[PDB]
């Protein structure tokens, strides 16, 4: 009663998929870093009266 | 509503001593009320807690 208007869930995986390359073209990295770098291993935990 | 006892005593002329370490979860105005009741009425001494004063902070 209507027609073929919507995609098949295998034809809008593949949009999907180019959307993630099209984006990945424009930003190839990771843009966002955090403050700590290593294992929680590597890190004490003491506490401090303040900054000063 | 919950019975309560009260019953005030006489005065014996003392004061108090407390600590603030070991009255901090209680609310001051039941602290003061109930000692004022029993009989301490001039003198107050309070000695200041050993780590709930000072401000801090933890870091890695």
């Amino acid at each position: 009663g209507i027609g073929q208007i919507h995609f098949n869930v295998e034809t809008s995986r593949k949009v999907c998929l180019d959307l993630a390359k099209s984006v990945l073209r424009l930003v190839p990295v990771y843009p966002l870093v955090s403050p700590v770098k290593k294992q929680h291993d590597d890190y004490w935990f003491v506490g401090r009266l303040g900054l000063d | 509503q919950l019975g309560q006892r009260k019953y005030p005593q006489v005065v014996m002329g003392m004061g108090m001593t407390s600590g603030f370490d070991d009255g901090y979860n209680l609310t001051p105005e039941r602290q003061v009320k109930m000692a004022y009741g029993l009989g301490y009425r001039d003198w107050w001494t309070t000695y200041i807690g050993m780590s709930h004063y000072w401000k801090g902070l933890t870091a890695f």
